[PDB]
């Protein structure tokens, strides 16, 4: 931003400074609206930078770790795709006092290879700028949307493949002789009961949300097959 | 309230012999039991506080002790000036004293 | 630049000779502090810890004749760091167990002086507030979790709380998308609690939360029913199949114990039977009786029998259906 | 040295009231509560009540609730107990004591004999 | 200008005031009268042998340096004056990690009566160590202590005391109880002297008498233990020729009994 | 209050022109610092994290001529906030992972000046110290967990350590009641560790912990024996 | 000793069934299903040690 | 000036768990100035880089 108070004329074009001067000048009170918890970095010293040009430009950057809030909607899981936002605005200064605006270089997303994003893939980013009305005034809000697409490779080996394979164990009951009453029931009860454990541990990976998800749908249908396979022998005998 | 009961209503221990006085509290009183000596036509005189600590200016012969609900005042060698009624009280709650215990020879 | 210079003299004038130690109108009538909340989110209701976490834009307004200015016709919003130089109410939440004000990129705090003297002061607060829950009807339960806003050091003779806007003080409650619950209602109360140190003003923000039974139906009840349903297939098996029916009956009864034990682990160490418990125990009786149904059949034969299988093939589905009807009507209604 | 001097011997008929004083000396009178004790002839000491001299907050034994009213004067370092509706059973010697701690009564009064007949 | 009268009083009190020196230093012992109001008795963590407790820790003492005369007989102040004056350095001997709540502001009050008396209460969440002897678990009761005293000042420097009768000085809020599997039967208090490397110190002890409620363990361990014992006895009523059926009865119950034994110990240390 | 005014002048002189940046005998012989621990408790002896939590009253005693007074006959216990105005040894525990000084009701510290200049400086510290455990014979194993008290910036030419009282410097070890450990022995050592920056004093307080096997019979051996 | 040996003993255990007489169907069937279910727990329990 | 400090740095080490558990990683620890460019602050190893 520009600060006419901080303008100086000399041979020096910019004053490049450390975190020491940050607390001495006016800094905007930017906060992140959906941050559950965030913190700056302080080792070895505060990870802040400050640069001042002749005309009055102030560049102020700092390193932040933001535990933002992304409201996932896992109706279809683990194929869900999300657009996780990151909103920020001035906490106190209304639209008549602090106006934000994206620079030309909106977001310089770094090399995505080293990211800890295992479940998802960073599809792309999108920015906006809109005025949210609140009880304390009208505030300009700027939000960055990150588009994240789930990968189901782990869940297949973790959940579906065990769920698929156990269902096959029910089918081999049919090839087993009907006369072997303990064998058929042994396979049937063992097959259905372990299906219950797989559903719970598979359901455990999800949070406590009151709606059936796609993963829940698969295990339930697999539950029908194993249950029907046991019931098939019950009527067979 | 908490009632303090002194088991020996009277004591006839001869002079110069160890004499023990007992004081029983119906319920817990911690260590807030104090012993007072009241010679005839005199106000009470503090001797032991805290159920073990001796008030300043008291002869060292007096030595109280006791856990909750069981408190005793032992005089190792009663002398000619220790003959009087003894009162034990508790201040763990609203103060209630016990029946005085008199000494004789 | 006249306003920049003029505003500087005004703000400098106010803070000069300002005593943070004395409240507004010290030694006089109580200062009326209006409060206004905007719930940002209710992160998680925890039965294990008997608390919920709530993020809010806690705002409170009051009058201070010392901070009254009239030279400039506008409302001055200042750096949050000015709050450390002004008297503010010592408001505290009697329930909070672990709470903080967010501090990135700066302390999430607001100050706005108005010409009349009104001070608008806002904080962004995450509070983990204690909420003891009566889980007797759990999971068909309805909790009433509160937030007890109160002044610590100032009695009713020194301070006074009110909801700025009688029922428009609290906002955002409708949009809160709590996964486990549904916020049925919220009430705003004002009281005066008396301690041995004096009488203090109290504001209470209640939330009547209702359980979303849908999550538990798929997770807890449905396995119990199917485990109970498959218990009855033992009755259609031949009587001379001890290895099979016993294996089935033993397998089913043990599974009910594991489900009941597994379910109860997630909850606190609560010393009474909940609605879920009275169902799992109810289903345990049926499956165990089915195991004893065969043991009765086996003893009568080795130690007629087909009739016991037939009647048990009709009674067990029926008497379990009534158990559901009586159970659900008692609890759901 | 501390000394709690009291009114002195009294004689009174049943039905009428009486007041007994306890004059403090040697210590800050408002620092410590003042307790009042009754002792009938050859009987255990009985607690009547105590008054906090600073703010004159009183607490009474349930038996003596109403029978005795405790009042104090900051100016003259004195504590007063007022008894009303006197009867034969009220004839005894009354003591005043200061609670130095929550452990013991440090200094006791001389003892004020009372007689009702 | 109306407050300027009171501002000049506070300036006078702190003028030439040394908050590093206790009242009556080198002349008298500092009597601190203290009481506790337990707003809630937090949960007991038998796994860590500890309990949580939220209190209004009140403590009062006389400071002759803070006498004043003015229109008011009591100066009802905020936390700022607490740091400006000397206050006792009380601490909890068995405290593990306590919290001095300061949301929205430091939860403290400071009142200076015109005679110099101070009332200084503060809201705390003490997490204290409660050594448990679990020989009769789950049918066991404990007296969890809450000891406190001065950290630096010996008995000859500051002495603690209960502001009311010791029975009446620890008060528990009627609706304040966060215990799940315990009942607060009551509390008892005491005072004593503790020797240490630095000298004799006064310790103010409070024992909260708890009693576990076995309702959970009845329906978590005993009932499963009782029923698996009943299951094993169903085998006695099956014909002796059903070897697989009676064998699965034995192994299943034995394995079930094994996991219950392993599962049962997981709650406690 | 006459004695209070006298004490105020004395305590004011000591901090007047007191350079907190310079140790006692700066530019001179090393200052000897005496330590004595009082083990309040040992908890969370965890092999998953390879650490143990230690609560103690950590006292340090050293002579500082600048803080010598003679007018007052008694030893002055000052408010703990005075410690921020006094030079104190920069001792740290090398194997400490996470530590704090207890904070309620106030900072759990002590400053006690003695007329000759001695400074008794106590803290109540809860330190989670690293203890690398050899589980080869677990659970029938004896572990040797230590605490490595050392000066950070001051070498042996600027500071010295000694157990004040020698073998009687550490107390409370007998009273400590671990659930699954018996503290069979404890030892006190005085070393001199050499780094690239110089040689520094070192006090090592080692406890030999013996594991109680009674718990593991109930849950580990007997279930496997019965099966 | 946490994953490979339990996997190697389970597969060796499952091959015990080849020496059991073919006429013992329940004995060999419980040999089969119990080893497969054992394998499933090993697979799931192996992943939890990693992200 | 010699300015030393004791730190417990929790650095990021991206791992390729393709050969897990027979895997080896080269965990990095990169550091430098936050505010000063290469034209203002330069970093160097006090001894040979190896030592
Ligand atoms: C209730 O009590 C709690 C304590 O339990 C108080 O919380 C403390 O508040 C103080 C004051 O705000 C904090 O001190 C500041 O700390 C800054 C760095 O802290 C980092 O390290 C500490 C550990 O030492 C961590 O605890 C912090 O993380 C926690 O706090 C942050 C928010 O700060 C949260 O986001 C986290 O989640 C954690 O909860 C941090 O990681 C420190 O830089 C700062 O000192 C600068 O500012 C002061 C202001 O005057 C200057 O005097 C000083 O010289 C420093 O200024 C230099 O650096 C700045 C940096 O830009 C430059 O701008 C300047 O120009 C100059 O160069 C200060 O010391 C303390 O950390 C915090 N937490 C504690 C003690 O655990 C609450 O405030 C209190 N009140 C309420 C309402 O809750
Ligand atoms: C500095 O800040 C103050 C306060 O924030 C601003 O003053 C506000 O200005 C707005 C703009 O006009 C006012 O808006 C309307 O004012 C009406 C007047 O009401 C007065 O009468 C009573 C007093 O007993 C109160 O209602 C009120 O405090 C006023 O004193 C209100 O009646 C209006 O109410 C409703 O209007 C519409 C109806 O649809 C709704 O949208 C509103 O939300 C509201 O429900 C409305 O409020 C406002 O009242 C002023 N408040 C005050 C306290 O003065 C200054 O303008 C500002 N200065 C700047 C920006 O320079
Ligand atoms: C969650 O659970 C809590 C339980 O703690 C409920 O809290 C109580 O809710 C009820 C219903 O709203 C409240 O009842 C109210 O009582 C007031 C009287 O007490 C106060 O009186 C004065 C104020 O006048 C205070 O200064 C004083 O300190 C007392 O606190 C009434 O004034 C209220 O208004 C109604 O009064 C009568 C009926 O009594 C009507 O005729 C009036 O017209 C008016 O409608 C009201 O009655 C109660 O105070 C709450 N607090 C308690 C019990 O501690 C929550 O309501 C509940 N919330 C949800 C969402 O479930
Ligand atoms: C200000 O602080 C100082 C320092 O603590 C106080 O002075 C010390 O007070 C302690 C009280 O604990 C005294 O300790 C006793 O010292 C006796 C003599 O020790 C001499 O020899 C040692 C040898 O190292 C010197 O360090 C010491 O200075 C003395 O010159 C010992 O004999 C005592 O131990 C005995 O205790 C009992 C009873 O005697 C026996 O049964 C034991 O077996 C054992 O023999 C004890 O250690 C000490 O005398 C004082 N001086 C010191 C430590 O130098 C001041 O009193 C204090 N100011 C006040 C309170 O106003
Ligand atoms: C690492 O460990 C070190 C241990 O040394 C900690 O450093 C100390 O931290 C405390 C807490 O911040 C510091 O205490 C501060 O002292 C300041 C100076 O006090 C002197 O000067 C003032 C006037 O300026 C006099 O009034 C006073 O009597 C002293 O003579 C105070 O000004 C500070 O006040 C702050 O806190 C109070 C709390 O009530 C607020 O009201 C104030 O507004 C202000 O915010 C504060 O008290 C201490 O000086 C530090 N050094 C030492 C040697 O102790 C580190 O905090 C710790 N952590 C880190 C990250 O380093
Ligand atoms: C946990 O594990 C640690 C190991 O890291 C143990 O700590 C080591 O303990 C040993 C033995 O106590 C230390 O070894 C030496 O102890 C000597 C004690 O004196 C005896 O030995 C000398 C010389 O052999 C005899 O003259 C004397 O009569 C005694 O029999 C110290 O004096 C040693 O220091 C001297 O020697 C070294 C080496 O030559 C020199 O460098 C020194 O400058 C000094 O002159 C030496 O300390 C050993 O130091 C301890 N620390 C280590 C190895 O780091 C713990 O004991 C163990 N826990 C328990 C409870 O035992
Ligand atoms: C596998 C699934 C099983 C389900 C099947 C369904 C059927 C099972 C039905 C289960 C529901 C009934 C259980 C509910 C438990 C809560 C009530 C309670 O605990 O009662 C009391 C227990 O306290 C006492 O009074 C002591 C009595 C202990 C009795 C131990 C059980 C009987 C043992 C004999 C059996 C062995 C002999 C058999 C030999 C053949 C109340 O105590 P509290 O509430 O906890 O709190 C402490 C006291 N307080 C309240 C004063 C504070
Ligand atoms: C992040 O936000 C910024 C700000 O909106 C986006 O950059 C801005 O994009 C608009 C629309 O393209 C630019 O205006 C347009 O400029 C072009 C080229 O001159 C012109 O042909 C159009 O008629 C229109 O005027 C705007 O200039 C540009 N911002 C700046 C500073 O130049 C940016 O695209 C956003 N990032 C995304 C969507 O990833
Ligand atoms: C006669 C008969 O048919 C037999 C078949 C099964 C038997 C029950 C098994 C479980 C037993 C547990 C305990 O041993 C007490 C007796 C107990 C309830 C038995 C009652 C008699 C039964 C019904
Ligand atoms: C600064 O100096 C330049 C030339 O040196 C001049 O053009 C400019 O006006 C000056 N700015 C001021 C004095 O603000
Ligand atoms: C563990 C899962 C048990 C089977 C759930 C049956 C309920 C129906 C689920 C599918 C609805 C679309
Ligand atoms: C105290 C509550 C007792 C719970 C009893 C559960 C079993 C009742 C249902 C039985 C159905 C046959
Ligand atoms: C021991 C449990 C037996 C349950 C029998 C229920 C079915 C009706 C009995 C009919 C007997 C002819
Ligand atoms: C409010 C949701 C209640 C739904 C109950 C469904 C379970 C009924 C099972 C009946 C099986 C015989
Ligand atoms: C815990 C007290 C309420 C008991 C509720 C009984 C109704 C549920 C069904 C029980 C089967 C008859
Ligand atoms: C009624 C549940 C299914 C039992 C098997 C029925 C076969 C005809
Ligand atoms: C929206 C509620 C859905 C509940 C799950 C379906 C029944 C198992
Ligand atoms: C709220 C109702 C959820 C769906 C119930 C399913 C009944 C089998
Ligand atoms: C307290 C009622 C218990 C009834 C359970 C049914 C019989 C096992
Ligand atoms: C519980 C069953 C009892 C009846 C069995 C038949 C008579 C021996
Ligand atoms: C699902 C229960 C079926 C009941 C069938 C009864 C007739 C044999
Ligand atoms: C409180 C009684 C619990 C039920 C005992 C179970 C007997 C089979
Ligand atoms: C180094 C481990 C070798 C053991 C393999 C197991 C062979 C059955």
């Amino acid at each position: 931003w520009y600060d006419r108070r901080l303008k100086f004329n000399s041979t020096i074009k910019v004053l490049r400074l450390n975190s020491n001067m940050v607390g001495k000048i006016w800094i905007p009170d930017t906060f992140f609206r959906n941050s559950k918890k965030a913190d700056a970095h302080w080792i070895t010293t505060p990870n802040r930078m400050l640069r001042i040009w002749n005309d009055g430009r102030v560049l102020y950057t700092l390193r932040l770790t933001i535990d933002a809030e992304c409201q996932l909607q896992l109706h279809n899981f683990p194929m869900d795709e999300h657009s996780c936002p990151l909103e920020f605005s001035s906490y106190g200064y209304p639209r008549e006092e602090i106006v934000y605006q994206w620079k030309r270089s909106s977001v310089e997303v770094g090399d995505t290879r080293s990211w800890r994003l295992y479940q998802f893939s960073f599809v792309g980013l999108r920015n906006t700028t809109e005025v949210v009305k609140t009880t304390s005034g009208d505030y300009v809000v700027m939000s960055v949307y990150f588009d994240l697409s789930r990968r189901m490779g782990y869940f297949t080996i973790q959940t579906y493949i065990p769920c698929t394979l156990i269902v096959v164990l029910s089918w081999v009951s049919f090839w087993i002789n009907k006369d072997a009453v303990p064998a058929r029931t042994s396979l049937g009860i063992t097959t259905v009961l372990t299906m219950t454990t797989l559903s719970t541990i598979a359901r455990k990976s999800l949070p406590k949300v009151s709606y059936v998800t796609a993963m829940d749908l698969f295990v339930s249908v697999c539950f029908i097959f194993v249950f029907s396979a046991l019931v098939e022998y019950g009527t067979l005998h | 309230y908490i009632v303090m009961t002194q088991s020996p209503k009277s004591m006839s221990m001869s002079l110069g012999e160890r004499v023990t006085l007992s004081c029983r509290a119906s319920e817990y009183v911690g260590s807030y039991v104090s012993w007072y000596q009241q010679k005839p036509e005199q106000s009470p005189k503090l001797l032991i506080y805290g159920a073990s600590n001796r008030y300043t200016g008291v002869p060292d012969r007096f030595a109280g002790s006791g856990s909750a609900t069981d408190f005793t005042l032992t005089i190792t060698s009663v002398q000619a000036e220790d003959l009087a009624d003894y009162h034990c009280g508790q201040t763990y709650n609203y103060p209630t004293f016990g029946g005085g215990t008199k000494l004789e020879i | 630049p006249s306003n920049m210079s003029l505003v500087k003299e005004t703000v400098d004038r106010l803070l000069k000779g300002y005593d943070i130690r004395l409240r507004p109108d010290f030694g006089g009538p109580p200062v009326a502090v209006g409060m206004n909340i905007d719930i940002a989110s209710i992160d998680m209701v925890s039965e294990v810890n008997m608390d919920y976490t709530l993020t809010m834009y806690f705002q409170q307004a009051w009058r201070d004749k010392r901070l009254s200015y009239n030279v400039i016709p506008l409302n001055l919003t200042l750096d949050n760091r000015v709050a450390d130089q002004l008297w503010v109410p010592d408001t505290y939440f009697l329930n909070d167990k672990k709470s903080f004000v967010h501090g990135v990129t700066v302390k999430n705090r607001m100050i706005r002086l108005h010409p009349d003297g009104t001070v608008l002061y806002g904080l962004r607060i995450t509070t983990t507030a204690a909420c003891m829950m009566d889980l007797r009807r759990y999971p068909l339960d309805e909790q009433n979790c509160t937030l007890e806003i109160e002044s610590y050091g100032y009695t009713t003779d020194d301070i006074e709380f009110y909801w700025r806007g009688d029922d428009n003080a609290v906002t955002g409650v409708t949009k809160i998308e709590l996964p486990q619950f549904s916020i049925v209602d919220y009430k705003l109360i004002t009281k005066k609690v008396v301690f041995s140190t004096g009488s203090y003003p109290r504001l209470s923000l209640s939330f009547k939360l209702k359980r979303n039974i849908g999550y538990f139906i798929l997770q807890t009840y449905m396995p119990s029913i199917l485990i109970t349903i498959l218990s009855w297939v033992s009755f259609w098996i031949n009587y001379d199949a001890s290895a099979a029916r016993v294996a089935l009956g033993i397998t089913t009864v043990l599974t009910m114990t594991t489900i009941n034990t597994h379910l109860r682990e997630t909850l606190p160490k609560i010393p009474y039977v909940k609605a879920i418990d009275m169902y799992l125990m109810g289903c345990f009786v049926f499956v165990f009786m089915a195991l004893l149904e065969y043991a009765l059949v086996n003893y009568i034969f080795f130690g007629d029998v087909n009739a016991i299988d037939r009647w048990s093939r009709i009674f067990f589905p029926v008497v379990f259906s009534f158990f559901n009807i009586v159970y659900w009507l008692y609890y759901v209604n | 040295e501390i000394q709690l001097q009291q009114s002195g011997p009294e004689l009174v008929k049943p039905g009428t009231s009486v007041k007994v004083s306890c004059k403090a000396s040697g210590y800050s009178f408002t620092d410590y509560n003042m307790y009042w004790v009754k002792q009938s002839h050859g009987k255990s000491l009985e607690w009547i009540g105590y008054i906090d001299p600073y703010n004159a907050d009183t607490t009474y034994n349930r038996e003596f609730k109403g029978k005795a009213t405790l009042t104090v004067d900051k100016s003259s370092s004195t504590a007063f107990m007022h008894l009303n509706s006197l009867t034969s059973e009220d004839s005894a010697v009354y003591y005043c004591a200061r609670k130095r701690n929550n452990f013991y009564f440090d200094y006791w009064g001389q003892g004020t004999p009372l007689t009702v007949s | 200008d109306n407050t300027t009268v009171f501002t000049r009083i506070l300036d006078r009190l702190l003028d030439g005031y040394d908050n590093r020196l206790r009242p009556g230093l080198g002349e008298r012992v500092t009597e601190v009268k203290t009481d506790i109001f337990v707003t809630s008795f937090g949960p007991v963590s038998d796994h860590d042998m500890e309990y949580t407790i939220d209190v209004f820790f009140r403590q009062s003492w006389k400071d002759e340096r803070l006498k004043f005369k003015g229109p008011m007989t009591v100066l009802r102040l905020n936390n700022l004056m607490a740091s400006k004056i000397w206050t006792p350095d009380t601490f909890f001997h068995n405290g593990k990690k306590s919290v001095a709540h300061n949301m929205t502001m430091p939860n403290k009050l400071l009142r200076i009566t015109e005679d110099g008396t101070l009332l200084y209460t503060m809201r705390l969440t003490v997490r204290a160590e409660c050594p448990m002897h679990l020989e009769d678990f789950p049918m066991d009761a404990h007296a969890c202590p809450l000891k406190f005293g001065s950290y630096a000042y010996t008995r000859a420097e500051v002495v603690y005391e209960w502001t009311r009768e010791p029975a009446r000085s620890v008060v528990v809020a009627e609706d304040g109880s966060r215990l799940n599997q315990y009942d607060l039967l009551g509390q008892t208090v005491d005072s004593g002297i503790v020797q240490s490397s630095t000298g004799e110190y006064v310790v103010m002890t409070t024992h909260f008498h708890l009693k576990r409620k076995i309702g959970y363990f009845v329906i978590q361990t005993y009932l499963p233990c009782i029923m698996t014992v009943i299951l094993s006895q169903v085998s006695f009523w099956l014909n002796r020729e059903s070897v697989p059926a009676r064998t699965v009865f034995g192994v299943t119950t034995v394995l079930t009994m094994t996991t219950l034994s392993i599962s049962a110990r997981n709650s406690l240390p």
